[PDB]
């Protein structure tokens, strides 16, 4: 996790789907191991308020890739 | 996750973080100054 | 309910043996045999034990059955203690690969109809020559499911496939009017020890001393080799420092034969001497 | 997620024109599948109906399974949802894509699985039953549904005893209970379906 | 392969029992002929002759 | 393992072996025979057999299936 305790869920799904190669209905397991790359705000009322952050990068090699 | 290590708020706005943003995550932005606080919408789950 | 690609017959030591010693007992005729076992639920065909069958004079078909000596056997080993159903056929094609012909893909078809999970194996005594084992197992596939395009063969698991097909079976239909079946071996080990003392050394034999005459006749031999070697891995390396292999590889070789030898000779020499007395 | 759902579907598409054998196809069914997970959009799948449609046997079980781990994280609509998305393999894919929906935060919906589980007839039903409880109960440890899968794993068919002993670990993840690593290993060493193995 | 590689009147090799060209071998040298060849030049010279 | 690696190779370098003419060198381990049983192959070389002795139309000797000129 962010903290570094290890991820039970993330582990168990990548061992799971690791084993697809004696069944594929396993290979969905690694649904588990996706962790949200997201740093989400939040106030008292538990709300998510409309805020802005600031990050000091090119907007290049951080972006969405290309849309092909 | 590597973009986090660099990454802040514009001139401190009326929301400061609670813990500075590199441990990500979820973050209780405290708040100073008392405005409308709008919110953001619960968009629909369909896409 | 579609048969996938990861149905696996677990042939039994000794089905094979007793397969492929009839196959060297009878070779240049197609011997032909039973097979006694039990498919387990849907993706094994656990073949306990093989079923020789007498020579029926028309070669390999439906005709040298011999339903009468079969259903008596099988009653006669049934009361010995072996209870199993007629899993799948036997029947060899001496040096021609592994495959189907029409009569062996007309007595499968009986086979299937009587009951549509047994299996066609095919084992080649001259091409099974030492370290190599080529036996193959088969399973027809339906015109119906063909025409309407739908793949013969189920494909849930990353196993089944991992073989790379002989192009002979290509050629005679490995895939538009059969396909094959994963061959997997159940290696017990009480059978695998009692296997291994075939060729397991004796007592005597460890202990025992080369003669000292060939021993000695030998080291000259091997002795000499080197020293011609050596010359010639001179020559070699002087004209390669003057410029600026073959020699080297085979003075290795022989430098390890005689130190290996030598040393094993001289250590029995004193255990025995030390042991017998 | 949903609100930042920049996915690709035209790269999909091509993958989709490049499939002719049912492997390609379940491929691009789980990669589909990945590329929507926490997304809760199904555009593809419910675009390109007849390409679902050439899915069989247990194609449909990963096609259902797909679609349950696009819907992760969504257990607000569960069980009517997967009854209005609705043979034995549609079951048990929609089983098991209720347990992928409901991922190690279960709670609520265990005693739903357990019940269809328990009163589930056939063995695919079974299956993908015990994998949807497994995934509930992942680390939870109840007795109840441990007891159960214990139930369905004494059987003699590979189907069910797969799932059976997956759910078996997932459910006693971590807990060391001495008495279940006995049974398994028991039922591991005296079994004879090396898929169950 | 390419035909355009297989134009006529060139020596292939054939997989077995399914025919099918995967090579380009040097063309045919029919061997007895292909030793009447000198590889070894003799050791004569013109310094070696005289008249 | 590479040990039993020696052993096979000399195994395939067998007894019952066929004589046939090696008519040229197509490339480092691979070339053309032609079987004394009366008809030409495109065959792989084992590998030590001192393709400096190789000559054209040197007398080989080949596995009775492969027909590799062992
Ligand atoms: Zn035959």
């Amino acid at each position: 996790s962010r903290t570094g305790h290890t991820h039970m869920p993330s582990v168990v799904g990548v061992l799971v789907f690791t084993q697809f190669w004696f069944w594929f209905p396993l290979s969905h397991f690694l649904s588990l191991a996706y962790t949200p790359t997201c740093v989400i705000g939040l106030n008292k009322d538990l709300k998510m308020p409309k805020v802005q952050y600031k990050s000091n990068c090119k907007p290049s090699t951080f972006a969405y890739p290309a849309p092909l | 996750p590597a973009q986090l290590k660099v990454l802040t708020m514009p001139e401190t706005c009326r929301y400061q973080p609670f813990k500075p943003l590199s441990i990500g995550g979820i973050i209780i932005l405290k708040d100073t100054s008392e405005d409308i606080e709008e919110l953001v919408e619960p968009v629909a789950a369909h896409g | 309910p579609a048969v996938d690609t990861a149905e696996q017959v677990y042939i039994s030591s000794l089905a094979l043996l007793k397969m492929l010693k009839h196959g060297r007992a009878g070779v240049p005729m197609e011997v032909m045999g039973l097979m006694l076992g039990e498919f387990v639920d849907d993706y094994t065909v656990r073949v306990i034990d093989v079923f020789a069958m007498p020579q029926s004079g028309t070669g390999v078909s439906v005709e040298a059955v011999d339903p009468v000596f079969q259903a008596k056997m099988l009653d006669m080993l049934k009361q010995t203690g072996r209870p199993e159903m007629v899993v799948g056929w036997y029947h060899s094609h001496p040096g021609f690969g592994c495959w189907l012909s029409g009569v062996d893909i007309n007595t499968q078809q009986s086979f299937e109809a009587l009951s549509e999970r047994a299996v066609a194996v095919v084992v080649d005594p001259i091409q099974s020559v030492k370290g190599k084992v080529v036996i193959d197992a088969f399973r027809l596939i339906n015109a119906n499911m063909m025409v309407l395009g739908h793949e013969p063969r189920q494909t849930t698991s990353n196993l089944g496939h991992l073989n790379k097909p002989s192009i002979q079976a290509l050629i005679h239909g490995l895939n538009r009017h059969y396909y094959s079946i994963t061959i997997n071996y159940r290696k017990n080990e009480l059978e695998q020890k009692m296997l291994l003392n075939l060729h397991k050394k004796s007592w005597m034999e460890g202990l025992t001393l080369q003669d000292y005459s060939e021993h000695c006749k030998h080291n000259e031999s091997v002795v000499k080799e080197m020293l011609e070697l050596a010359k010639n891995y001179n020559k070699a390396v002087e004209e390669e420092d003057k410029m600026t292999q073959d020699p080297k590889r085979h003075l290795e070789e022989h430098v390890d034969v005689l130190m290996t030898s030598n040393i094993v000779q001289c250590l029995a020499a004193m255990l025995d001497t030390v042991v017998f007395k | 997620l949903i609100r930042n759902n920049n996915t690709d579907l035209m790269i999909l598409k091509n993958t989709k024109d490049a499939v002719r054998n049912s492997v390609c196809h379940t491929a691009t069914v789980i990669a589909n599948s990945f590329m929507h997970c926490g997304t809760t959009s199904d555009q593809f799948l419910r675009d390109n109906l007849e390409w679902l449609a050439r899915a069989t046997n247990w194609a449909k079980f990963t096609a259902t399974a797909s679609l349950g781990v696009i819907h992760k994280g969504h257990e607000k609509e569960a069980l009517q949802l997967m009854a209005t998305y609705l043979s034995a393999y549609q079951e048990g894919g929609g089983l098991y894509a209720l347990g992928l929906i409901h991922a190690n935060h279960g709670g609520d919906i265990i005693d739903y699985l357990l019940n269809q589980l328990k009163n589930a007839s056939n063995d695919i039903v079974r299956h993908g039953g015990s994998l949807g409880l497994g995934l509930a109960a992942m680390g939870t440890a109840r007795q109840d549904v441990y007891d159960l899968l214990k139930t369905n794993l004494y059987q003699d068919d590979a189907v069910t005893g797969e799932a059976a002993g997956l759910a078996l670990g997932l459910v006693m993840l971590g807990s060391k209970n001495a008495q279940a690593i006995e049974d398994m290993v028991g039922y591991a060493q005296e079994t004879q379906h090396e898929k169950i193995l | 392969i390419d035909i355009n590689d297989v134009t006529p009147n060139c020596r292939v090799a054939l997989r077995n029992d399914s025919y099918t060209l995967h090579k380009i071998l040097p063309n045919k040298v029919d061997p007895l002929v292909s030793l009447m060849m000198v590889e070894k030049v003799p050791d004569s010279t013109y310094e070696m002759i005289g008249g | 393992e590479f040990l039993h690696a020696q052993e096979e190779v000399k195994r395939i370098q067998s007894i019952p072996l066929v004589i046939g003419q090696f008519l040229e060198a197509v490339d480092q381990n691979t070339a053309i025979v032609g079987s004394t049983t009366g008809s030409n192959y495109y065959v792989r070389i084992l590998s030590t057999i001192d393709r400096e002795l190789l000559k054209p139309n040197a007398s080989v000797a080949l596995h009775k299936h492969s027909n590799a000129l062992v």
